[PDB]
RNA sequence: UGCUGUUGCUGUUAAAGGGUUCGUAGUUGAACUGUGGGCU
RNA sequence: AGUGUGGAGAUCGAAGAUGAUUAGAAACCAUUGUAGUCCACACUGCAAACGAUGACACCCAUGAAUUGGGGAUAUCUUCACGUUUUCUGUUUUUUACGCGAAAGCUUUGAGGUUACAGUCUCAGGGGGGAGUACG
C-alpha cells in the first residue's frame, strides 16, 4: 500500500492524470516510482541489468569495497530510462538502481527515412550525445537495415523502440559507465530539435496542479 | 621537486657524459687518419 | 585579412541565432550575400531585412524569427554535377525531410531542390536548416 | 600542473621581458625584483622600558619631542620569507586573497 | 587553422602526406629493405636447417622453468 | 498592470499613493547599479544615490498583485524573509491576505527533500531581497516555482521573474510596500472596494 | 495540424512539447526550471472577472537572469502593461 | 584504424609551434556596371 | 657561459690553497684566490630564448581600475592639476554562454566544431637505443 507524499502523487492515485505525456508536457519532476508503475500497463515495462562492477576506497586498514549497478527500463514504444546506484552488497545496489531508472523516464521521438508509410521506424534527424570522452552519433537508416551498433548501445536502442539506425562511437568506449549515459543523452535530444512541422503556434493550457487545486486542498 | 620522475640520472649530467664521449671518438679517428 | 565576404556574413547570422537575438547587423554587404538571404527568406527561415547605402560596401539589418538552426558556407566552392546531389545531402544535412543546399549555377542562385528540377549543376555555396 | 595564474610574480605575458634581480635581505640570493617578497618596516630604536630611562636623562627628548625611528625596505627570497614566517602556505581556496595596504 | 584548404593547393597536400607516411612504423617497415636483410628467413614463412646442439633456456620472472630449445 | 481590457483608469496612481511613497522614501537606491536594474533608474541625486522611477515602480506593483489575486488558495502562496526588519511586515501581510509565510533562516531541502516533515510545495514565492534569500530562490529553480521579489538598485536578478523596484533596505520602506501590496490585492479580490481609505494603519507593519 | 503525419493521414507523434513565447525554443521534459504564470483579467469596475492569461518561460532564460526582461516585453504586447506616463 | 585524417586526427600540462624579424617562387585575396514594364 | 687581439682590474669569484664538519667529505660552512666579471673591434648562434599557447581577419555577457591622445561641461595654485560623462589605442583584474580527461580557459579563448569547411605556414604518430653512428 502506497500513500503519496507529493501533490503529483495524489493526483495519479486519484485518477486525475492518466498518462505520462501530461507530466512530460509540463516538465514536472517525478519523485516517487509508484507513479510510473501505475501509468504504464502491466506487461509494457521491461528492465534489465547492464553492468555491475566494484569500486574501492583505501583506508587505514586495507580498503573497503562497494558495488555499482546500471539498470535500464523501457516499453519498446518510445519511453526509456537509465539508473545507476551504489551499495555495500550486490543485492542492495540492484534494487536501488531499478527505482532510480524508473525516475528518469524520457520520451523519444521517432520518424521516417524517406517515404512516410506505416509506423515510424527510426530517429528523425542526426543527433549526438557526449559523456566524459565518449560520444555516440545516431544517423537515420532505411527500412530493414536493423540496429548497426555495438552490443551495449544496441540493447538500449531496442528498449527505446527504434528499428533502423546507423551508429558511430568515438573516445574510450570501453568505459561503459560513460558509454551507457552517452547513448541515453543522444535519444533525449530528439524532442529538442525544432523541425518545420512544429513551426505552428499554439495556446498554452493550465497546469494540472492548478486545475485541481481545490481537490488537493481537501 | 619541481619536476616529474626521470628515466635515469639527471638529464643535464647525462648530456654532459655524452658530450665528453663524442670528444674522445673525434680524437681517436684523427689519430688514425 | 578578410578573404570571403559570404563566409563572414553567414557565421554572424548563425551566432546571433544561437544566442537568441532578434536582429543582427552584417557588414560588408555584397550582391552574392543578398541573393543567399532571399533564398532563405523564400522558404521562411528569416524575416524581413533591409539594405543601407553608404557609398561603400553597404550594411544589412535582418530580422530573425526563431526558426533557423544553423547556416554556413562551404569553402572551397566545389563543383557539383546533377548526380552528386544525393552525396551532398547525405553529408551536410540533418535529414532527407528538411534542409537545403544552395548552389550557384548559370541559371542563377538557387537551392538544390529547384536545381534538380531544372536539370542543372553548379558550384556549392552553403547550406541552412 | 600550473599552480598559480601569475606564476608567482607580477609579469604578465606581454608586458616585459626581464626584470633586474636583487639580493635577498637575509641570505643574499638573487631574485627578480617583481618576484621577491617586499616589506617596509618602521622600528623604534628602543623598547618601552629603555625609552623611558633614556628620556628622563635627556634635556632634549620628552613628551613634546619624540625619539627617532629606523626605516627599512626589506626584500626576501621565497625560502627566507617562509622560514621567517613573513608568509605561510595557505589552503587552496585562500590563495587568492590580496591586501593593498598595511593592516 | 591546421590544414591548407585552397582549391589549387593539391601539390602541397600531396607532398605533405608523402613525407609524413615515413613516421608510421608499419608503413616504413614495408617499404624498406632493412627488415628483410636482417630477417633470417629472408621473407619466407618456413625454413629448413640442421640441428647443432640442444640447449636449455630459463624462463623470465616471475615464471620459473627450463624451456627446451635447439640451435639450428 | 494598469491597462485593462475595458480601458478604464481605475488601477492607476491617484496622487495620494504617490504621497505615501515619497513620505517613506521608497524610491532611493544605494549608489550601486546592476546591468539588470539599469532600466528602472531615472536619475542620480547627490551623494551618489540613485532614485527610482515612480511610474515604472508602481506599474510593476500592480502586475504582481494581479498574479497573487489570480491564484485562488492563499495558503498556496508562501512569503519568505531573511532580514529581521521584514519579519514583522510579512506577518501582518499574511493575516490580512491569508497566505502562508516564514521568516528567518531558510532550511535547505525544504522544497526538495520530500521525506522530511515540513516539506512544502507552494506555487508562488515572494521574497524581500534576492541577495539575502538566495537559498530559497535557488531551491525554487528546481521544482518549477515562479518568484516575485523586492529588488533594490544592486540586485541580482538571476532567477527572479517579476521584480518590484523599491528600497528593500530600511524599516519604513518595507512596511509601506507590503501595506500597499496587501491593499491592492484586496480591492482586486472584491473586498474593501469602497473608495474610503483602508481602515488598517501602516504602523502595524513596522518592525519593533 | 502540428506534428508528424504519415501518408495514411494519422498523427504519429507521441506528444507536442510547449514552444516558448520569448525564446521560441522547445521546452523539454526534464527542464524543471521552466514556469507558467497566470495573470488575472480585471473588469472595468475594478475586480477580477474570473479569467486569466497564461505565459510560459523556458528554463535557460531564467538562468541568465533575463526572465524579468522578457516578461516586460510580453505584457506590453498583450496590452496588460502601459509605457511612458 | 577518425593509429596517415581531402571527406576526417593531434600540438597549455600526454609525442608535437620554429628564439625574433625581413623575404623570393608558391597558395590565398574587398566592393561596384544587373528589381524589365502594361493588360484582362 | 666560451674564443681572438688590445685596454682595465675596485667588487665578487669556476680551477687551486688552507681551516673546520664527517665513518669518509673530494661537498654544503669559514679565510683566500687564477681564469673571468667591465670597455673597443671580430667570432660563436645556444636557454624552463616560457604564455611550455605560430601569423592575419570576424562575432562575443557583466562590474570596478589603469597608461597615452582627443571631445563635451562643479575643485586648487598662479598656465598646470584634479571632477563628471563619452571615445580610439595599450598592459591587466573580478563575478556569463560555451568548451575541456580534468586542472582550468573565457571580448586577452583553450568559445563560436561529428550541426566536423575564413586564409597561410611549422611540427607529431607506444617507450628505449638516440639527437647516438655514418656522410
Ligand atoms: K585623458
Ligand atoms: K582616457
Ligand atoms: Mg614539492
Ligand atoms: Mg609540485
Ligand atoms: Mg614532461
Ligand atoms: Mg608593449
Ligand atoms: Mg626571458
Ligand atoms: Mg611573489
Ligand atoms: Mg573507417
Ligand atoms: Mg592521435
Ligand atoms: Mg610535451
Ligand atoms: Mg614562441
Ligand atoms: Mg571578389
Ligand atoms: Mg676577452
Ligand atoms: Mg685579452
Ligand atoms: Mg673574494
Ligand atoms: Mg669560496
Ligand atoms: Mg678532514
Ligand atoms: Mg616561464
Ligand atoms: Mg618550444
Ligand atoms: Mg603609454
Ligand atoms: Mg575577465
Ligand atoms: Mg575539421
Ligand atoms: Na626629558
Ligand atoms: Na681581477
Ligand atoms: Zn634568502
Amino acid at each position: 500500500e502506497w500513500v503519496p507524499c507529493t501533490k503529483l502523487g495524489r493526483l495519479v492515485k486519484a485518477q486525475k492524470v492518466t498518462s505520462l505525456e501530461e507530466i512530460f508536457l509540463f516538465s514536472m519532476p517525478i519523485k516517487e516510482h509508484q507513479i510510473v508503475d501505475t501509468l504504464i500497463a502491466e506487461g509494457q515495462l521491461h528492465d534489465e541489468m547492464m553492468k555491475i562492477y566494484p569500486v574501492q576506497k583505501a583506508t587505514s586498514a586495507g580498503q573497503r569495497t562497494r558495488f555499482k549497478a546500471f539498470n535500464v527500463v523501457g516499453d519498446c514504444d518510445g519511453h526509456i530510462g537509465i539508473g545507476a546506484r551504489v551499495g555495500k552488497e550486490v543485492s542492495l545496489a540492484i534494487r536501488a538502481s531499478m527505482i532510480a531508472a524508473k525516475l528518469n523516464i524520457v520520451p523519444v521521438r521517432r520518424g521516417y527515412w524517406g517515404n512516410k508509410i506505416g509506423e515510424p521506424h527510426t530517429i528523425p534527424m542526426k543527433v549526438t550525445g557526449k559523456c566524459g570522452s565518449v560520444a555516440v552519433r545516431l544517423v537515420p537508416a532505411p527500412r530493414g537495415t536493423g540496429i548497426v551498433a555495438a552490443p551495449v548501445p544496441k540493447k538500449i536502442l531496442e528498449f527505446a523502440g527504434v528499428e533502423d539506425v546507423y551508429t558511430s562511437s568515438r573516445g574510450k568506449t570501453r568505459t561503459h559507465g560513460n558509454l551507457i549515459m552517452a547513448t541515453f543523452y543522444a535519444l533525449r535530444k530528439t524532442y529538442g530539435f525544432l523541425t518545420p512541422d512544429l513551426w505552428a503556434d499554439t495556446e498554452p493550457s493550465r497546469d494540472p496542479t492548478d486545475e485541481h487545486a481545490e481537490l488537493l486542498a481537501e | 621537486g619541481t619536476v616529474s620522475r626521470p628515466r635515469g640520472m639527471r638529464p643535464k649530467w647525462h648530456k654532459k657524459r655524452i658530450k665528453r664521449l663524442k670528444l674522445r671518438r673525434r680524437r681517436m679517428r684523427q689519430r688514425s687518419k | 585579412t578578410m578573404m570571403s565576404v559570404l563566409a563572414n556574413a553567414l557565421r554572424t547570422i548563425a551566432s546571433a541565432e544561437r544566442r537568441g537575438k532578434r536582429q543582427v547587423l552584417i557588414r560588408p554587404s555584397s550582391k552574392v550575400v543578398v541573393k543567399f538571404l532571399q533564398v532563405m527568406q523564400k522558404h521562411g527561415y528569416i524575416g524581413e531585412f533591409e539594405i543601407i547605402d553608404d557609398h561603400r560596401a553597404g550594411k544589412i539589418v535582418v530580422n530573425l524569427n526563431g526558426r533557423l538552426n544553423k547556416c554556413g558556407a562551404i569553402c572551397p566552392r566545389f563543383d557539383c554535377a546533377t548526380t552528386d546531389y544525393e552525396k551532398w545531402m547525405k553529408n551536410i544535412l540533418p535529414s532527407r525531410q528538411f534542409g537545403f543546399v544552395v548552389l550557384t549555377t548559370s541559371l542563377g542562385i538557387m537551392d538544390h531542390e529547384e536545381a534538380r528540377s531544372r536539370n542543372t549543376g553548379g558550384k556549392v555555396l552553403g547550406f541552412f536548416y | 600542473t600550473t599552480k598559480r595564474r601569475n606564476h608567482g610574480r607580477s609579469k604578465p605575458a606581454h608586458s616585459r621581458g626581464r626584470v633586474k634581480p636583487i639580493h635577498c635581505f637575509n641570505c643574499g640570493r638573487l631574485t627578480p625584483k617583481d618576484k621577491a617578497v617586499g616589506r617596509f618596516v618602521v622600528r623604534r630604536m628602543l623598547d618601552a622600558a629603555s625609552a623611558r630611562d633614556v628620556a628622563e636623562a635627556s634635556p632634549v627628548y620628552g613628551a613634546n619631542f619624540p625619539m627617532p625611528r629606523l626605516y627599512m625596505k626589506q626584500r626576501f627570497c621565497i625560502a627566507c620569507a617562509i622560514h621567517s614566517r613573513t608568509v605561510r602556505a595557505r589552503p587552496v581556496g585562500n590563495r587568492k586573497i590580496r591586501y593593498t595596504k598595511k593592516v | 587553422m591546421t590544414k591548407t584548404n585552397g582549391q589549387n593547393a593539391a601539390r602541397k597536400l600531396v607532398r605533405l602526406r608523402c613525407r609524413n607516411r615515413w613516421a608510421d612504423k608499419g608503413w616504413k617497415r614495408a617499404h624498406t629493405f632493412s627488415a628483410r636483410k636482417a630477417n633470417p628467413f629472408g621473407g619466407s614463412s618456413h625454413a629448413k636447417g640442421i640441428v647443432l646442439e640442444k640447449i636449455g633456456v630459463g624462463a623470465k620472472q616471475p615464471n620459473s622453468a627450463i624451456r627446451k630449445c635447439v640451435r639450428v | 498592470m494598469s491597462a485593462v481590457e475595458s480601458g478604464s483608469k481605475v488601477l492607476r496612481m491617484k496622487e495620494s499613493d504617490a504621497q505615501k511613497l515619497l513620505a517613506m522614501r521608497c524610491h532611493i537606491g544605494t549608489r550601486n547599479q546592476s546591468s539588470a536594474m539599469k532600466k528602472y533608474i531615472y536619475g542620480r541625486t547627490a551623494e551618489g544615490s540613485h532614485i527610482i522611477d515612480v511610474h515604472m515602480m508602481w506599474e510593476k506593483l500592480i502586475l504582481a498583485a494581479r498574479v497573487i489575486a489570480a491564484v485562488e488558495n492563499p495558503k498556496d502562496v508562501c512569503v519568505c524573509s531573511s532580514r529581521l526588519y521584514g519579519t514583522r511586515a510579512i506577518y501582518k501581510f499574511s493575516q490580512h491576505v491569508g497566505t502562508s509565510f516564514h521568516g528567518g533562516r531558510f532550511i535547505p531541502g525544504t522544497f526538495t527533500n520530500q521525506i522530511q516533515k515540513k516539506f512544502v510545495q507552494p506555487r508562488v514565492l515572494v521574497v524581500t531581497d534576492p541577495r539575502t534569500d538566495h537559498q530559497a530562490i535557488r531551491e525554487a529553480s528546481l521544482v518549477n516555482i515562479p518568484v516575485i521579489a523586492l529588488c533594490d538598485t544592486d540586485a541580482p536578478l538571476e532567477y527572479v521573474d517579476i521584480a518590484i523596484p523599491c528600497n528593500n533596505r530600511g524599516i519604513k520602506s518595507i512596511g509601506m510596500m507590503y501595506w500597499l501590496l496587501a491593499r491592492e490585492v484586496l480591492r482586486l479580490r472584491g473586498t474593501i472596494v469602497r473608495s474610503v481609505p483602508w481602515e488598517e494603519k501602516v504602523d502595524l507593519f513596522f518592525y519593533r | 495540424t502540428i506534428g508528424m503525419f504519415n501518408e495514411e493521414g494519422e498523427n504519429v507523434d507521441l506528444y507536442i512539447p510547449r514552444k516558448c513565447h520569448a525564446t521560441t525554443t522547445l521546452i523539454e521534459a526534464h527542464d524543471h526550471a521552466a514556469v507558467q504564470i497566470s495573470i488575472a483579467n480585471v473588469g472595468p469596475n475594478g475586480v477580477i472577472n474570473g479569467t486569466t492569461t497564461t505565459l510560459c518561460i523556458a528554463g535557460y532564460l531564467r538562468s541568465q537572469g533575463e526572465s524579468d526582461h522578457a516578461i516586460n516585453h510580453i505584457t506590453i504586447d498583450r496590452g496588460i502593461m502601459r509605457i511612458k506616463t
